[PDB]
């Protein structure tokens, strides 16, 4: 999973 | 009290009699959370809870939320850099995702305990209510001494509102009791003097806890139709950062939050109504005409395949949707699209306003758009979890904007794009079995099932929140  | 019910004539008599209002702030000295119910309708009711009744004030809490809050965009901001180390990286975010779970227990177990019955969204039925009453004037009579002072209804409803007592296993034994230190003290308040250790506590939450079952009973077997309730909350300004809506008492249940009265008032009169009811009461955006940005900074690829071809087939195709992809949208762009379309769906980071200035949004006429921002802390709390006037969310509030879903801290691509798939399917913007007919959910109801599509319903969907009022999407509307 990628932080937005 | 004179001042009260100048806002319930002015403001609340035109809420919606299916919605109802709390207001939530804290007391001069930070030992109390004061609480206000109002509804349409209904006579105002006050409460002020002292958090330290029974190692947990206010600050303590607030203090525990903050440190959470700081891990949880922590490791949202690593994702990328640990490289073996993603099984270190998902055992920390499940541990969060458990503190903040036990922390919030904590808070409705400690702070509201026998009072979370003031959130209790039950249909009031007074004639259920004269039974509860005798009976329970008959519980006093018999337990205490000075064996005249009357209770006011809306504290007979935070019994009723503790949930259905003749559910197969319910245990209301603590909150009885809180609720009955309650009512000794009123009396006590108003001149009907009682020693603590002179009533018999025990004797009393049974005799009460059987009078609940008798209530609840009755109103199972009648029971009314689906109200459509909404509750909408009024924070005072570092009361924003705590998730109010994913407390157990509050999980599931249709909940949005309005910067003030003022606002409410505009948004209600600014309504639009169905092309064609508790419906009719929220405010009806029209499907077709609007805008979506997805990906706006190109980099967030995995978001842009979730949606690309349901937008493409379902929005931009039959609904003249306007489609921004895989480019920053301009200011003028960003602008017109509030201005001309009905809902506006934005799927980057933060909240946009890298794309949008906050003065610019103020000089709008008027924001049409319903605004979804999909993004780390779109809220825009401040460091100290604090609800300040120059957010985005803030702006768009001032601008009339209908509804504004966003988020109180950071959170993954992933994991949110699951919320965000839940609120589209369940608003009626996407059909159903998009993500794996069309539904119709309001805005806020959408919100609040969307939540268990998340991984982690506390690191993930508890930082969802819908400022604003209730929003349909109208499929034929124009």
């Amino acid at each position: 999973e990628v932080g937005r | 009290t004179l001042d009260l019910h100048r806002i319930q004539r002015d403001y609340i008599d035109l809420v919606p009699k299916h919605w109802h209002v709390i207001s939530l702030s804290l007391s001069d000295g930070g030992h109390d959370l004061c609480i206000t119910r109002l509804q349409a309708g209904q006579a105002p009711f006050v409460l002020r809870l002292p958090l330290e009744r029974a190692v947990f004030d206010f600050h303590t809490g607030r203090a525990e939320l903050l440190e959470i809050i700081k891990e949880i965009n922590r490791t949202c901001h690593d994702s990328r850099d640990m490289a073996g180390e993603r099984e270190k990286w998902w055992a920390e975010r499940e541990a969060l995702d458990q503190r903040l779970k036990e922390l919030l227990m904590n808070i409705e177990h400690v702070w509201l305990g026998g009072f979370r019955g003031v959130f209790s969204q039950h249909g009031r039925r007074p004639e259920l209510l004269e039974k509860f009453r005798a009976m329970f004037e008959g519980v006093l009579d018999k337990h205490l001494p000075s064996r005249k002072v009357v209770l006011d209804g809306n504290v007979l409803e935070l019994f009723i509102g503790l949930g259905d007592a003749t559910k197969s296993g319910a245990d209301f034994d603590e909150e009885l009791t809180d609720l009955l230190y309650f009512v000794v003290d009123i009396l006590q308040f108003h001149g009907e003097r009682n020693a603590y250790d002179e009533i018999d506590f025990d004797s009393m939450v049974v005799e009460t806890m059987d009078a609940l079952m008798a209530y609840h009973a009755e109103a199972n077997a009648a029971p009314e139709s689906d109200s459509h309730a909404h509750t909408i909350l009024v924070l005072d300004k570092q009361l924003h950062v705590f998730p109010w809506e994913s407390l157990p008492c509050l999980q599931g249940l249709a909940v949005s939050r309005i910067p003030s009265l003022a606002c409410l008032r505009k948004l209600l009169l600014d309504r639009r109504r169905s092309s064609s009811d508790p419906r009719s009461a929220g405010h009806h955006a029209p499907l077709s005409g609007g805008t979506y940005i997805l990906n706006p900074s190109s980099d967030l690829l995995s978001t842009q395949k979730t949606f690309e071809s349901l937008f493409s087939t379902h929005l931009h195709s039959p609904n003249s949707w306007t489609r921004i992809i895989s480019r920053p949208p301009t200011e003028p762009e960003f602008l017109s699209a509030l201005t001309h379309s009905p809902i506006l769906l934005y799927f980057g980071h933060g909240s946009g306003a890298q794309y949008i200035r906050s003065r610019n949004i103020r000089h709008l006429d008027h924001c049409r758009a319903t605004v979804l921002l999909m993004g780390c802390s779109s809220a825009a709390l401040t460091a100290k979890g604090e609800f300040e006037p120059s957010g985005p969310v803030w702006n768009y509030m001032l601008a009339g904007a209908p509804a504004v879903v966003g988020t109180l801290w950071d959170v993954t691509d992933r994991d949110i794009d699951r919320f965000a798939g839940g609120v589209l399917e369940g608003w009626g913007v996407l059909p159903e079995g998009c993500m794996g007919g069309r539904n119709g959910l309001s805005l806020v109801q959408a919100v609040a099932k969307a939540r268990d599509r998340c991984r982690f319903r506390y690191v993930t969907a508890a930082a969802a929140v819908v400022y604003g009022i209730p929003v349909y999407v109208d499929v034929d509307g124009k």
